[PDB]
């Protein structure tokens, strides 16, 4: 998925 | 089309959503400086998107795709954003303004570097405020023609109503001036071939010696 | 917008404008049948361009910039008007049909095959007639922002008098709905990418043994 | 220029 290969993207959007 | 309660909010809405290291080890010193810029940057657009209704509401997946391939152009409406024609220059962060061979300087290509600036011209001609530049970076932002974007018809719907926004905005700052509102729409034709001109770029750093910081790598490289 | 009898015979004109071989040596011959029809299509765009108001009023040299850029955008519009959602296929000439897989056996490489398709479907669902078409297809012809084009503000003056043609035409069109006028704007920033899609086609072309025919090569390969 | 290079092109503007 994009989500498994964008970690740091993803958690930005997490905070 | 007269703007609504809904629309006037969510476009305040918008504008309020919107209020680092020093500057040949001195070229890979330049080039890290503008890249933390850029990291800043991405992370001012996830929280503006984060804001943005409907957002959250897609699935993470599609959060990703979206902001995945518009962080560079939200990152070149912000460029042409701080534009001074009189110096031919680009003011990020107050103090810190950067022109062409500044540009140059902190590793970026010509061939980058030119479309950028007319771009940035054009659309300083325009004579844009906050609130007709926050609806292009939503505009933007909600591409459904994205790759690998899931729900394209919940993005497209999304679009519109940003569309229709700007639309009725522009109608209000300027009533006499019906072109407007296109000229507006028409500088996203341009954002995207600014984007693969962008692309162009990230491929001609991998050809010399000039790695990307792992956030900008994780957006912009193709890892295959 | 209402629309003026300037604006009137002025749509007329573009639509009135608008009005080769057999189908692993079979493999290379194939190819090349494709290749003529945008030959073909080549000849029809500029004859088309031709009729343009204000097109022929532009040195030589910028008509080749805008043709040079615009073809391959005006020839995607072209075939988007000729999608099939039944058989998700592109009536080229009246006869010949063509899908995915028979574009694939044409020589053409996945990575462009579905965003044409992809786009196709998206612009089927606009439903544009003939009216539509011309004017879409000439404000790509008019983009500004092409490479080594000089007068960049004629082009633009140009655009202008089309895009508030569209927007007038459509009105009547479609008076209940406003969001059309923009939805067909929208559909060239999309084209844009395509057009960059396309480009990593013909530079995939050139790693293979597939040469472009004299004309496409001349528009479309780069020389250095 | 652009109309050296592209001679084809120039040819059907001519016609
Ligand atoms: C967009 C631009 C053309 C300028 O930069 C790139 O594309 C680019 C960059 C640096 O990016 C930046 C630079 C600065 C800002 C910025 C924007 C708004 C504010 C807010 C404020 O000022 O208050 C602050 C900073 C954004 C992106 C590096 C490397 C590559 C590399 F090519 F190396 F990938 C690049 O492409
Ligand atoms: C646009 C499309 C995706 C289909 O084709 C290409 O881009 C493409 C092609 C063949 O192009 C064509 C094919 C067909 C027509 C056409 C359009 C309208 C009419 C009028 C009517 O039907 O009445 C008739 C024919 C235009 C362009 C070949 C090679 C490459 C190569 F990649 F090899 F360069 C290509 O890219």
């Amino acid at each position: 998925s994009l989500t498994e290969r964008h970690k740091i993207l993803h958690r930005l959007l997490q905070e | 089309p007269q703007l609504s309660p809904e629309q006037l909010g969510m476009i305040e809405k918008l504008v309020a959503a919107q209020q680092v290291t020093p500057w040949r080890e001195a070229r890979q010193q330049r080039f890290a400086h503008f890249t933390e810029l850029a990291i800043v940057s991405v992370q001012e657009i996830v929280d503006f998107a984060k804001q943005l209704p409907g957002f959250l509401q897609l699935s993470r997946e599609d959060q990703i795709a979206l902001l995945k391939t518009s962080a560079i152009e939200v990152m070149l409406l912000e460029t042409s954003r701080r534009y001074n024609p009189g110096s031919e220059s680009i003011t990020f962060l107050k103090d810190f303004s950067y022109n062409r061979e500044d540009f140059a300087k902190a590793g970026l290509q010509v061939e980058f570097i030119n479309p950028i600036f007319e771009f940035s011209r054009a659309m300083n001609e325009l004579q844009l405020n906050d609130a007709e530049f926050a609806l292009l970076i939503a505009i933007s932002i909600f591409s459904a023609d994205r790759p690998n974007v899931q729900d394209q018809l919940q993005v497209e719907r999304l679009q519109h109503t940003y569309v229709e926004a700007l639309h009725a905005y522009v109608s209000i700052h300027h009533p006499h001036d019906r072109l407007m509102f296109p000229r507006m729409l028409m500088k996203l034709v341009s954002l995207r071939t600014l984007s693969s001109v962008h692309s162009e770029q990230v491929f001609a750093l991998r050809l010399q010696d000039k790695k990307l910081p792992p956030l900008l790598s994780e957006i912009w490289d193709v890892h295959e």
